[PDB]
Formats: structure tokens, C-alpha cells, sequence
């Protein structure tokens, strides 16, 4: 039981360092999302006046 | 309010005047700068002056920059809060300080708006939002201020 | 990659050489999935201990370069 | 040759020529530029009208390089497209853009020629029928069988393999043929294209003492060109893969390499013509332009066209609108993976991705058909795993996970295979490995007969009697 | 008898003026308009050349305030480019960008004036001689020496600490050095520029009696300033170095804060000049912008120029083209970090992402070198483990990788320091480190020696003996 | 040094200069490939060629593509 206990520890923890990783990954990919749209656009209306 | 002026935008009034606000409540706080009293400036929204003076130049068909703020945008703040100084004695040691207010998108102290206003400010001050929806009013997050 | 391959090399290089870029790029498959397991047999273990050896023949230091004998 | 025109403007690869009020070339037409060259003597510059200006003015992309010429030279119009020769004067032969022999020999009878703009066949003559053939190579005689009659694509960034599975297809079916083959070099090495004429007289394609009793026919329109012949080199060499369909009258195999570059260099000249740029710098005709070529490569009732064509995938990113156009055009698409090629699993076919139309139990019967599937079952389900085996390992597995990752490890190595093209790369000789002998030999390593031999076994051999017999030396070697 | 000019425009900082057909003033020449105000009249416009326009027409570029000009003023061409005093007049003196005195003290001789725009020197006339250079800083010295003589880059993004760690090798080189330091800020506080004019009198530098014995030169132009002010204030504090440099043929030092803001006012202006950006909305002309500064730096063979630079990140973004266009020029380049400085180890130095073409054992010896190795393969390993220790933590790592994490764990707390310049921050006095004391400080944590003691022990210590006076009062107190 | 030709173009060089310097380079090793002998160039950075060809040709005026590169 204590060996089955140290895991349940080391799952909760481990659940739980995940779920702080997936909110970060989650922030950091909406970031890199939104500028990859704003830096898509502004090549676009670049050439759209360029000509 | 007998000691304050307010100097009031709201939402629904056109992107010059929001952009123009912290101008005119700066030079209100430098009449008594330079007339040997101490000063207290506060702008609501840094950010929100940098959001209209973005609209007024991408009307004005100008070439952005990152998350589309043009060029200006680091000149557009600084020109504002290096006006706030203690004086020397030579000039009657008046002072303001400058307390602006930036808000962040989910804590992303690396985006453009906040990390311009961190390069021109002396401090700051983070209020967590952590912090906030715990009931640990005022949200101060001491460690990084 | 080299899109030559081994046309770009001398016989005797050929010879030795001529498959220990997808020996190498095999082992270091098996050395990545070889931290997922615990217990490991011999075939395995051998394969990391030859993998582990031919990646020690390929460094050097600067400007002391090996003639086409010293690499064969 | 009576309209005379005056170049107007030259920015890079395209030209602004004004001609007479009345009297204007049609778009697509040759304009043939008297240019000259650091001697002083006449050279001809071939280029191809694009859209009409209005003031009298057309605007021209070349079909050669640009410098040397001056805003004010003679421009004759021919009045027609640009005509290629096609033919069996054509076999053996390399040719430009321009229908003009590369290869040293001599001049190319121009009895028989063909303009290189015309239109697809329409709606009534395209055949029904599904027809597989045999590749000898593993992954894609069980994972993405190729149509006879069909188009082929191969999906991939730069390294993983594209080239020297097509001149492995080239070694394989090419000579067994019964047709003509045309390779459309487009856009590429001009090493790889010297190596492939090497290739063609070693195997006895080029034919060099018989011309044209030769099979192949070879249009380059190499990297170092300007990209209006970059436009117009798989044109040439579908023109020249429609003679033999339409006339002659028979199968017909189109290697183009790079179908990417066609694409490529519509958007180098699409800005300098005035467009506006589209989603990711590509031309707005990116869809329009892809389409004309690709529809023309049609098998119909009188003949047959067979088209493998690599595609160039930039970044690794198959959602660009280069390759994201083409995937529509295909009967068989063969995606490969710099995943796999970092493992040194070659060919580096990703079979979750690469896919067939053929794969169905009416065309390749239901024995080939139910292990087809219970492969990309077992790969399905260990790509799924690779995760949690790199955080929690492989003890966390139950025995059924275990079992069938242990499998997935014997099927990928499996799926690798020696080429006869691929032997200055893998140091070992090629296999030809037949359908029959792919089936088998998959029906093994999911049955679990071969669970006790290593990983390593599988490892770039053809046949299942030579992973077997490849795992006997493993055992002899252990005990030296 | 000067050809006189009317402007035509004025737009923003930048004025396009109207010349007689048969004279036009060359690129890069300076233009004095006349200006006008409510009190008085001041010709304090300064202009300069940057575009030839046509129809007898220039385009121009403001180093001060266009508020307040007509179109239709008179404007002087000078002949020459902007011209800035040069020489000892110059050593203990502020100046603006046009090199007129802000300080408030007596006008400057200038007897001795020199262009802002000069060609770089000759590739026959430069010196190969690589020493090394010593800070004081345990991150600088062993993992990214500098050079002697070349430039370096403090990289990060606000709020790290480049302009804390640059005021530390002010502290630490500046006074010890043999010549003359030249600061030069562009586009900075200006609070920050009042705190090192303290502290350069305050430490004896800027003396206020006898300020031709001085070996520091300050050019300022700060964050108010318009931005064709802040394209020329590197120009002028360069052209103020390389005047000891030639002529003088002294050892300069050459402290540049920020470089970023010198590209970030290159960038407004050209949009205002009309020209289409390149990547990220920034000038065309960048890397050749940024060239003409950074290859004027490089030393001769009579002088040395040593040039500190910071160069702000944007949006802590490495590969944003105008700190990616600053890596081709340095010798050396100390990149600070976020995650560093919010734990609160500073200098918040990336010690693998900090690079140094020093770090070779033909110039750093070869004691030096190969643990400078062995705490990069150190730092290296840790780094490759933090995906696996950031889910499953420490205890399921093996016996090998939890002695490296345990050893790079205390290698990252011993390369922070406490500074001379942060004693007000923090009260704690700073530690200069010698290389000596260095070297051999990490020669323990590497042999293992020193595995006993808590990490704790290893944070913000001079030498390795206060790592280890630390980590009695850890274990003595109870 | 006895073997080797230098072709330098640095960074205070105007942008058409960084742009020839490559073509500079290999018409000098054209002369000695076509001359019976063997030649290697090196391009230190080539992705500095195409910046100085992206600023050549934004100031022309032709219009941009992906990072404001020319499409040639
Ligand atoms: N079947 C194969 N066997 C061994 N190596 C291969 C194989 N296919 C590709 N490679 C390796 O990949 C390299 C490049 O592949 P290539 O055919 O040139 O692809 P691409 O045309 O996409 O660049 C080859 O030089 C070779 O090193
Ligand atoms: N060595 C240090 N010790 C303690 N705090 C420091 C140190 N270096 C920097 N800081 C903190 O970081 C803050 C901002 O640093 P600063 O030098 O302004 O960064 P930047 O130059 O990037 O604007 C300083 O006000 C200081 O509080
Ligand atoms: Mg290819
Ligand atoms: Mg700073």
C-alpha cells in the first residue's frame, strides 16, 4: 500500500505538472497563432499596394 | 476631487482624442511641475492609447510592425513619460509621477505594448490575476515587482 | 545527406564506410527508445555499446585534421 | 512574322513589348526577340505573351535569360504557340523548353510538331478502368498501390527521398514497359539530371548507337533557368507525352520532377505581371495553373498516360497551397516522412499518410486488402503510444501493448528495402521485391511466427526469407 | 555665398526642401533651416541629406523639433556633413547629437571639428592581436571572455538587465582602463543618463574642478528626442572615439546603450521617407544601416576601440532581424534571459545561449578552456532534462542524470554575483571575481568536492570560500 | 595562402557589392575549372547575399514576397 501510494503521489503530481505545461503550451500557441495571421496578412497588403 | 483634474475619454469618442488625452494630462500636471508643486499623473490604459494611435495610422495607410503597431508606438509613450521627473532646486525641485497602466493579454509581459512601457518605466508594479480571483486584494505580485 | 553518396569517396572508404550512415541513424533510434525500457537483452545491449564506440571515432579537434589513412 | 514590335519595358524575367494598333499578338503566342549577344551577332530570345495591356502594349515573359537585351529591339510575333516537336524523332532526345536539342547530336526533324497550350480531353473520353501495377518496392505495392493509367504523387521536403524513389520506379517499370517514357525535368539539379542520361545509357534506354529505337524522351528545364522556361518545361514534356497517347496510340509513362517548380516559378513572374500576391506569396492562379497541366495528363480511350510526379513539400508543411493543390489531382499519393529518414528507414514512405485510391478489397482482392489494413492498424495505434512510452516507458504497457508495439517496431523496419539506385547510400544491394512476397511476409510478422527474432533483422532487406536468414546471421555473430 | 533653399514639405521629422537648379546639396550634408518661434528666432533646425528627389528638390531628415516651421522658410546648406567637436574640449562634457553641450558649463572649443560620416578604416590597416579581457564577472570571464579590442552585445529583452550589467563594466573596466571611455546614449531614460553623470563625478571621473582630466566623454540622446535625432547619436559618440583613436591613439572605450533604439529610429524615419520595409515593417536598408556603425568600431593599428553594446530584444524574440542583424558584428555576445532574472539569479546570463569567439585554448589557455567545456556540457545535459523532470520531477531520473542536474543546480547559482551597481537594490556589497578565483572555483563543483554543501551556498557569493562560508551559517544555525 | 584567393565584401560595403561578391568569387573559379583544375568555393553566408539583394530591390520598388524577399 505504501507502494501504490508513492505512485498515486507521483501521478497526482505528475497531472498536475502537466496540467501547468498544457496552460502554458496553450498560451504560448495562441501567441505564436495570432502573429503568424498578423504577419501573414501584412506580406499580403504589402503586395497589394506594391503593384 | 480638490486636488484633481480628470481628464476623461471614453470608448465611444473618436481615436485622436484617445490618443491625445495623455498629452493634454501631462501638460496639465506640467503647469504645477514648473510652477514649484509636486504632481500625480495616472493614465488608464497606456495600452489603450497605443490601440488608437494603431487605428489612426493604419487609416493613415502607414506600415506597421509587430502585432500591427507601427513604428511610433515606443516614441509614442516615451515622449509622454519622460516628461515625468523630479526636478532640480535650479528650477524649484517640482516632480511628477507617472503612473501608467498597461494591460496584458493572460499575463504575456513579452508582448509588444508591455515590453515597450518596461524599457521606458522605472518600476512596475504586476497585479496577478491568480492572485485576484483568490480573494488576495490588491492582486499584488510581489516577487516580480 | 550527401546526394552523392558513396561515389564521392575512394574505394577503401567505400569498403569500411559504407553503411555507417544508416547504422548510425539506426542506432540512434534504438538509443532513444532504449531509455524507455528498464530491462534490456544482450542484442540490444550490444548495439548500444557499438553504437556508443562508433560515435566516439567521429570527433575531433579544431584544425587537426585526419588523412584519408587515419580515417580508413 | 509581319507584326514587328519594340520591347517598352524590361523588369527581370518579363517584358513589356508594343506592337501596331490593329495588329497584336493573342495571348500565349511566341514572341521571338532579335536580340544580341557580347559579340554583336544575332541572337534569338523566345517569349511568351501574358495578357494584353491596352495602349497597344503586350506584356511577355522569356523564355531565356533577360540580360543582354535593350528597350527598343525588334519583336516578331510567330502568330502561334509555342510548337514543339513530338514524335519518334523525339526518342532519345533532350530538349529546352523551346523544343531546341540539348544533347550535341544532331538537329530534331520539326516535321511533326505540336503546339504546347491546348486543352484537356473532355468528359466523354476519359476510361473507367482501375488497373494496378507492380513497383517492387513494399510500402507501396501493400500501403499505396499505384493505378495503371493514373497520377502519382510523391509528397516530400528536401532530402527525404523523392529522387531516388523515382529513379527507382524508373529502374523498375521502364524497362519492362511497353510504351514510351517521357521525364519532364522540371526545376531541378543539373548533376541529377546529367546522372539520369548516364542512367538511361546503362540500362539501355537512351539507345545511343540506335537512335530513336530508344523508349525515353528527356526535357530539362534545370534551376539555373529563368523561370518562364521553369513555366513551360512540364508543358513541352506533356506535349511531347500526348503525341504518343493521342497519334501513336499507346501507354505512356510522365516522370516530371519537380511539379513544385511549375509552381514555383508562376510565382516568381506572377508580381512583375501585376498581380496581387495570394495566401502565402503564390499566385492567385495557383489552382488554374495547376489545373491545366494536371488535367491534361488524363489517360483516355486511345492511350494510356501513367504520371509519377515528385512534389516538393517546403518546411515539411503539407498545408502549404503548393502542395495542398496538387493532393486533389492524384490516384495515389505517396507522402514521405523526414521522421523516417532521420531513422534511416528508406524509402521514407509515411504510410499513415500515404494513401491510394486503389486500396479497395473490389480492386486488390481482400487478402491483400485485410493486412493493408491490419499494418496501418498496428502503426496507428504505436504512434498513439509514443508518447506515453516517452514519459512513463514501456512497463506501463499492458501485454497486448507491448505485443503490438513490438510489431510496429518489425513492421517499419520491414517496410524499408535495399534499391538498386540506392546503392551508393546504403552500402548494400538492392531488392526487387514482389507483391506476393510483400503479402507474405506481412502475414508474419502480424501473425506473430516471427517474434522472437531482433528488431535489427528487418532492416533493409527485401524479401521475408531474407530477414529470417538475416537474423540467423545476427544469432552466429552474437556467439563470435 | 551659399545656395539658400525654401522648404517645400514638412512631414513629421522630415522636410523636403527646394533648391536652385543649378546647385543641390550632396547626401548626408547638413541643412540649417532658419526656424522661428513666439521669443526670438533659432536656427537650431539641423537637417541632413538623405535623399536627391528631383525637380531641384532633396529630402531631409530633422534632428530636432519641426514644430513651429512654415513651408516656405529659408534653409542654409552647409557644405558639409554634420560636423561634432572632437578632441580633449570634449572629456567631461555632455552633448547632444548635433555635439553641443547640455551640461550647462562654457562653450566648446571647437577648433577641432569632425564629420559624423566617415568611411570605415582600410582592411590593410586593421590588427589581428586577439587578448583577452578581464570584468570581474564570473559569467563573462569563463563562459564568453571578451576581447580586447572588438565588439560585444548584451543581449535581452526589458527589464533583464543590460543597462545594470553594462553600468558593471562601467564600474569595473572603465577606471581601470589606460584611455578614454566614451558613453554614448541612444534612446534611453533620461533619468538614467542623470544617474551616471552622478555617478561618474561621484567616483572621481567627471572631476568638477579641472574637467580637461576627465577620460569620459557622455553623448545623450534619449527617449524624448525626435527619431532623426536618435539615428545620429551613434554617430556622434563613435566619431568622438575614433578622434582618440587616430589622432590621439589612446584605447577607447566605447559604451553603447541601446544599438536597438539607433535601428528602431532608422526604422520610423524610413517609413516617413516613404521607403518599403522589409520584414517586420522595418527598414530596407538595415543591414547596411547597422554596418556603417559597427564597422567603423573595429581597432587599428595606431588604436583600439572596445565597444559594449546593449541591444535591446523585442518581445524577448532572438530571431526579430534588428537583434539577428547585431549577431554578424560581435566578438562577443552576452545574452541575458527571463527566466534567469525571474528567479532572481542575475546577471540573468544565459550561460549556453552566451557565445564568444575567445573561448579557444590558443587565447584562453588550456585550463581555461576545457572547463569552460565541462560547464557547458554541465548546463547542456540539465537542459535536455527539463522535459522529463518538468512532468515526472527528479525521481524518476537515474543515477548518472541526477548528479549532472545536482551539479548543473549548483554551477547555476555560483555563476550569479552580487554587483557593485546593484548594492542598492538588494544592500548586499558586490564581489569582484578575478578568472583566477574563477577557474578554479568551478574546478570544484566539476571534481565534486563541494557536493556536500547546500545550493543555497552557491547563490550570490564572490568566490568559491564564500560559497563555502555560506554553507556553514546554512548548516551551523538552528 | 598560397593556394587560396580571398574575395571580402563586409558589411560597410553598399548592398550591390554583397551581392556580386559570390559572382565575383565563382567567375574566378570558372577560370580555373575550365583551365584543367580543380576548385572549391566557399560563400561565407549566403543568407547575407539575399539580404543585400532584398534591400537592392526594395528600393526599386519591386514588389516583396514571403519576408519581403524579391521572388527571384
Ligand atoms: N531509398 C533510399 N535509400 C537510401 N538513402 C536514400 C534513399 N532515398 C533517399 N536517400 C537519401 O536521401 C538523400 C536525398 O534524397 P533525394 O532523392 O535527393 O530527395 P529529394 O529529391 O527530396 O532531395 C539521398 O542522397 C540519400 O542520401
Ligand atoms: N544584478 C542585479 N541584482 C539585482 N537586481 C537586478 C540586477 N540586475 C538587474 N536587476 C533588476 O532588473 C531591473 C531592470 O534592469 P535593467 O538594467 O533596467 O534592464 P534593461 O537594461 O533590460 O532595461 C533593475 O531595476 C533591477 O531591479
Ligand atoms: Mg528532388
Ligand atoms: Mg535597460
Amino acid at each position: 500500500a505504501s507502494e501504490l501510494a508513492a505512485r498515486m503521489t507521483a501521478m497526482s503530481n505528475a497531472t498536475d505538472n502537466a496540467n501547468e505545461l498544457k496552460k502554458t503550451l496553450s498560451i504560448n500557441y495562441n501567441r505564436a497563432r495570432q502573429a503568424k495571421i498578423t504577419g501573414e496578412i501584412l506580406e499580403i497588403v504589402a503586395g497589394a499596394n506594391a503593384c | 476631487m480638490e486636488y484633481t483634474i480628470v481628464v476623461a475619454e471614453t470608448a465611444d469618442s473618436p481615436a485622436t482624442l484617445q490618443y491625445l488625452a495623455p498629452y493634454t494630462g501631462a501638460a496639465l500636471a506640467e503647469y504645477f511641475m514648473y510652477r514649484e508643486r509636486h504632481t500625480l499623473i495616472i493614465y488608464d490604459d497606456l495600452s489603450k492609447q497605443a490601440q488608437a494611435y494603431r487605428q489612426m495610422s493604419l487609416l493613415l495607410r502607414r506600415p506597421p510592425g509587430r502585432e500591427a503597431y507601427p513604428g511610433d508606438v515606443f516614441y509614442l509613450h516615451s515622449r509622454l513619460l519622460e516628461r515625468a521627473a523630479k526636478l532640480s532646486s535650479l528650477l524649484g525641485e517640482g516632480s511628477m509621477t507617472a503612473l501608467p497602466i498597461v494591460e496584458t493579454q493572460a499575463g504575456d509581459v513579452s508582448a509588444y505594448i508591455p515590453t515597450n512601457v518596461i524599457s521606458i518605466t522605472d518600476g512596475q508594479i504586476f497585479l496577478s490575476a491568480d492572485l485576484f480571483n483568490a480573494g488576495i486584494r490588491p492582486a499584488i505580485n510581489v516577487g516580480i515587482s | 545527406v550527401s546526394r552523392v553518396g558513396s561515389a564521392a569517396q575512394i574505394k577503401a572508404m567505400k569498403k569500411v564506410a559504407g553503411k555507417l550512415k544508416l547504422e548510425l541513424a539506426q542506432f540512434a533510434e534504438l538509443e532513444a527508445f532504449a531509455q524507455f525500457a528498464s530491462d534490456l537483452d544482450k542484442a540490444t545491449q550490444n548495439q548500444l555499446a557499438r553504437g556508443q564506440r562508433l560515435r566516439e571515432l567521429l570527433k575531433q579537434p579544431q584544425s587537426a585534421p585526419l588523412t584519408v589513412e587515419e580515417q580508413v | 512574322k509581319k507584326n514587328l514590335g519594340r520591347i517598352a519595358q524590361i523588369i527581370g524575367p518579363v517584358l513589356d513589348v508594343a506592337f501596331p494598333p490593329g495588329k497584336m499578338p493573342n495571348i500565349y503566342n511566341a514572341l521571338i526577340v532579335k536580340g544580341r549577344d557580347t559579340a554583336g551577332q544575332p541572337m534569338n530570345v523566345t517569349c511568351e505573351v501574358q495578357q494584353l495591356l491596352g495602349n497597344n502594349r503586350v506584356r511577355a515573359v522569356a523564355m531565356s535569360a533577360t540580360d543582354g537585351l535593350t528597350r527598343g529591339m525588334e519583336v516578331i510575333d510567330t502568330g502561334a504557340p509555342l510548337s514543339v516537336p513530338v514524335g519518334g524523332a523525339t526518342l532519345g532526345r533532350i530538349f529546352n523548353v523551346l523544343g531546341e536539342p540539348v544533347d550535341n547530336l544532331g538537329p530534331v526533324d520539326t516535321r511533326t510538331t505540336s503546339p504546347i497550350h491546348r486543352s484537356a480531353p473532355a468528359f466523354t473520353q476519359l476510361d473507367t478502368k482501375l488497373s494496378i501495377f507492380e513497383t517492387g518496392i513494399k510500402v507501396v505495392d501493400l500501403l499505396a498501390p499505384y493505378r495503371r493509367g493514373g497520377k502519382i504523387g510523391l509528397f516530400g521536403g528536401a532530402g527525404v527521398g523523392k529522387t531516388v524513389l523515382i529513379m527507382e520506379l524508373i529502374n523498375n517499370i521502364a524497362k519492362a514497359h511497353g510504351g514510351v517514357s517521357v521525364f519532364g525535368g522540371v526545376g531541378e539539379r543539373t548533376r541529377e539530371g546529367n546522372d539520369l542520361y548516364m542512367e538511361m545509357k546503362e540500362s539501355g534506354v537512351i539507345n545511343e548507337q540506335n537512335i530513336a529505337e530508344s523508349k525515353v524522351a528527356l526535357v530539362y528545364g534545370q534551376m539555373n533557368e529563368p523561370p518562364g522556361a521553369r513555366m513551360r518545361v512540364g508543358l513541352t514534356a506533356l506535349t511531347m507525352a500526348e503525341y504518343f497517347r493521342d497519334v501513336n496510340e499507346q501507354d505512356v509513362l510522365l516522370f516530371i520532377d519537380n511539379i513544385f517548380r511549375f509552381v514555383q516559378a508562376g510565382s516568381e513572374v506572377s508580381a512583375l505581371l501585376g498581380r496581387m500576391p495570394s495566401a502565402v506569396g503564390y499566385q492567385p492562379t495557383l489552382s488554374t495553373e495547376m489545373g491545366s497541366l494536371q488535367e491534361r495528363i488524363t489517360s483516355t480511350k486511345e492511350g494510356s498516360i501513367t504520371s509519377i510526379q515528385a512534389v516538393y513539400v517546403p518546411a515539411d508543411d503539407l498545408t502549404d497551397p503548393a502542395p495542398a493543390t496538387t493532393f486533389a489531382h492524384l490516384d495515389a499519393t505517396t507522402v514521405l516522412s523526414r521522421g523516417l529518414a532521420a531513422k534511416g528507414i528508406y524509402p521514407a514512405v509515411d504510410p499513415l499518410d500515404s494513401t491510394s485510391t486503389m486500396l479497395q478489397p473490389r480492386i486488390v482482392g481482400e487478402e491483400h486488402y485485410e493486412i493493408a489494413q491490419r499494418v496501418k492498424e498496428t502503426l496507428q495505434r504505436y504512434k498513439e503510444l509514443q508518447d506515453i512510452i516517452a514519459i512513463l516507458g514501456l512497463d506501463e504497457l499492458s501485454e497486448e501493448d507491448r505485443l503490438t508495439v513490438a510489431r510496429a517496431r518489425k513492421i517499419e523496419r520491414f517496410l524499408s528495402q535495399p534499391f538498386f539506385v540506392a546503392e551508393v547510400f546504403t552500402g548494400s544491394p538492392g531488392k526487387y521485391v514482389g507483391l506476393a512476397e510483400t503479402i507474405r511476409g506481412f502475414q508474419l510478422i502480424l501473425s506473430g511466427e516471427l517474434d522472437s527474432l531482433p528488431e535489427q533483422a528487418f532492416y533493409l532487406v527485401g524479401n521475408i526469407d531474407e530477414a529470417t536468414a538475416k537474423a540467423m546471421n545476427l544469432e552466429m555473430e552474437s556467439k563470435l
